[PDB]
């Protein structure tokens, strides 16, 4: 269950990432359009049962079922581990693109007060 | 079969550990790069927010 | 301590002072038009008010200052920062006074709405949905924001975050006794995750919850839509669902309650039940 | 350990759900502030 | 190396600048302040690299500046962090100070944060650092972040049952897993925090920590069948009978079948002291 | 191909038109059309002439009035030149950090440091230029408060030290890191590993004072004992106060046949075996 939640919960921080990388992307197109136009404005067992018993089997087909969910475990974790790469490339991407847009704003801000003056 | 059975299983345990150790450590490389976009994201809207207020008192104290 | 006579005696000096300026700000426009920045300063030291009595812990004078401060920016056409100190208000009176908090989020909604911005409004009904759903029991009104918000985000293709508000309806619903809306909306959720990788594994458990759900209905219905979710989704015939609803179809065949509750007491040992599953297994048993 | 990975996966979802709406915040300004621009240039000219 | 003395003489040389440049009475002198503040730092002289962000920080605010103030104080403040941990402390205080004249209680919470933390693990002091993270959990509650609330509650917690007394503990014990109860996902730790509750009765009397774990075990079902209950129950037989054998015999088992925080060994510790 | 002689064709005479724009306020237009001219190289993919137009694109802004563009057009040339003589992408990279650095920007510095280092250790055989790089940047991400990127520097440079011999620093260096996990709440299930390689390290240098070293760090950190590799090593150590091969090969065959041992880790086993 744990397990689970975990991947739907990266899914949807995948998601919002993305829809946050478009808005990056729509923020530093408005802002170069702006700036553009002021600037023109200008398995067989698993114990040996010594005695057989009831006992000896049961403990054989838990770790039969154990085994099997850990195997299943594997798997779907490593698809989980697959996205966290993504997303990381993805995040450190925005964050230059955001930088660029903070300095070249401040930039602009100061252009727009050296001509007054 | 026993001896096969318990190092596939423990083979199936290291590699589990190592990769969740591998993935935990990324992720939390990936939530200190969140948290500083996070203020990085709030300076950038502080900072456009008060030049445009200053453009715009500017432009209605000249007009 | 000293924070909180010191805090309300600021507070109240502070707003006296913003009251006695907007008092004064009339005589001053009609005297010398001296324009809006005598509001906007009065909007200032309100909202400073409303910090201070935030910090204060007086949650109601706080949420009585943003809504004055949206009040007075909104007379000066600045709807935009109305609708952030309407937010305010809102998040500030939801455990102070919950009903002044909701009508705050609806008239930041309508305000956010008239300009396009569906994301905020959905975010906002789906906040009025869960303080309706956990301080009252009108579950009525929770249904119709959860809805509306679903909405709101399919017009906007934002996937993964209206199907489990739709969860919630349909989860809600078939408490209400209403098992048609939550079967027809299990199956759509899980016909809508068989194809991803990542959901495909939590998919069984949905089509077990629709499968329960059917059977209230009848045991031949239940029966058949068994065998239509074996044949769909394979893999779900691998998990222990398909064998418990079989274990519990045959107990019931024969009126054998008792392996019924054998059976359910067993699977509550291997792994604890839940609310939902507990009512909805109980009300099954009394037939 | 799967239990302690829980955890920081919620708090990574919560903080990327915080930075979203600031940003959306930040993006429907700066929409406004185009939409101003335009009309002063286009009035101005 | 070149970098040591060319860095420091530089830095001496933008101080000097400054200096004349305010003299005449101005972005410029801080700019210049900044850059050699930012040189010193290249240079690994921390110190006076924490003065001068201090010194560029006042003559800004001057001007009504408060953002890049109060962000350069905070940097002034990591700066001095190491160097000397106490001007580095007033210097966050004061961007708090100002980060809630401006609101951003956020940023306030994670630099009350970073005040316990540097109070606890360089200084000696646990007043300072439970107050602060008391303060942090407050302004970050106004914020509805439940996650860090729970955090500095537990740890708030933790330090008073380690060393003040156990009424704080058990209050804020008996929240966190009232709180964590009907999270379905941490729903199943709860039983750890019941655990350490009726240890702390059990500090404080046998009879209260019976009740109490009975109590609890009303109260959590599954704490029932959790083998703390079992182990709860024999150390109370134990402990009621005056047999300490039963009591290490137990803590031996519970070693064998899981490791001991050594916290749970300090509680026991306690416990045991007091069979007589 | 009739592609690349296509692409090769279309952006010399970009170039050439550019060359002849700029060569007829100018400034920005030759600096816009030669940045679009490297572009069409690159696509074109011509490695060595594109990284050639890049820097030259990029010492004309120079001639600009612009900081952030001249740092960009130096990383784009480093790139370009990532595929052709090392050293000038090497000297680019390098002028591109110190004018970030000059900027007060030390973390793109630090990740281009990280860069240069890789570039130099994988391309040419001189490590200890890569290791003061790692190490420089190590020390700015240390003064930056960035914990994971020195330690991930840290554990880089020990592991090379142990390799060239110098064991010492290899063996600080890793108790170092491995305290410091122990430390915080989480990273605890790695310190192990670090313990045992700072003992393997210090076996190098001898074997009675493995001893000493496996009981402080066993009395420091009591869960190592549940370690298999606490078990491996002290039946190695045991097995080594007698001068018989069969138990240490039988040992570490035993240990290996769940998971497979790095080549660092199997060289250093072997080196301590053989003598």
């Amino acid at each position: 269950d744990a397990g689970i939640r975990t991947l739907v919960m990266l899914d949807e921080q995948g998601e919002q990432l993305e829809r946050i990388e478009e808005g990056m992307d729509q923020i530093n197109k408005d802002m170069k359009e702006a700036e553009k136009n002021l600037t023109d404005l200008g398995s067989g067992g698993f114990i040996r049962r010594v005695t057989n018993d009831a006992r000896e089997n049961e403990m054989d087909e838990n770790l039969e079922q154990v085994s099997g969910i850990i195997g299943n475990l594997r798997h779907m974790a490593l698809d989980m581990g697959n996205e966290i790469d993504t997303q990381n490339r993805q995040i450190d991407r925005i964050m230059e693109k955001a930088d660029s847009n903070k300095t070249r704003i401040d930039e602009a801000n100061q252009r727009a007060t050296k001509m007054l003056g | 079969t026993r001896h096969s059975e318990i190092i596939k299983l423990e083979n199936s345990i290291r590699e589990l550990h190592d990769m969740f150790m591998d993935m935990a450590m990324l992720v939390e490389s990936q939530g200190e790069m969140i948290d500083r976009i996070e203020y990085n994201v709030e300076h950038a809207v502080d900072y456009v927010e008060r030049a445009v207020s200053d453009t715009k008192k500017a432009v209605k104290y000249q007009s | 301590g000293m924070d909180t006579s010191g805090k309300q005696a600021e507070a109240m000096a502070l707003l006296a002072e913003a009251e006695r300026k907007v008092k004064n700000s009339q005589s001053f426009f009609s005297g010398l038009f001296g324009g809006s920045s005598k509001i906007e300063e009065a909007c200032e030291i309100y909202a400073r008010a409303a910090n201070m009595f935030k910090m204060a812990k007086n949650w109601s004078a706080a949420g009585n200052a943003f809504c004055q401060a949206a009040q007075l920016h909104l007379q000066l056409q600045s709807k935009h920062d109305a609708a952030t100190c309407f937010v305010d208000a809102g998040n500030a009176f939801k455990k102070a006074d919950p009903q002044e908090a909701i009508n705050c989020l609806m008239r930041a909604i309508e305000i956010y709405t008239d300009m396009g911005r569906f994301t905020i409004a959905a975010k906002h009904h789906i906040s009025i949905a869960e303080i309706y759903e956990t301080e009252l029991v009108d579950v009525e009104k929770a249904i119709a924001h959860y809805e509306q918000s679903a909405d709101y985000y399919k017009g906007e293709e934002s996937n993964s975050s209206a199907n489990k508000c739709l969860l919630k309806v349909a989860g809600y619903a078939a408490q209400l006794e209403q098992y048609q809306k939550a079967i027809d909306i299990y199956e759509q959720v899980g016909t809508s995750a068989m194809d991803s990788p990542l959901l495909k594994y939590s998919a069984k458990d949905y089509f077990f919850k629709a499968a329960l759900c059917h059977f209230c209905i009848d045991m031949l219905n239940a029966k058949l839509a068994v065998q239509k979710y074996e044949e769909l989704f394979p893999a779900f015939s691998d998990s222990r669902e398909c064998k418990l609803m079989k274990k519990l179809l045959e107990a019931h065949e024969e009126q054998n309650v008792d392996s019924y509750t054998e059976s359910v007491k067993e699977y509550d040992s291997i792994s604890r039940l839940d609310q939902w599953l507990t009512t909805m297994l109980l009300r099954i048993k009394k037939t």
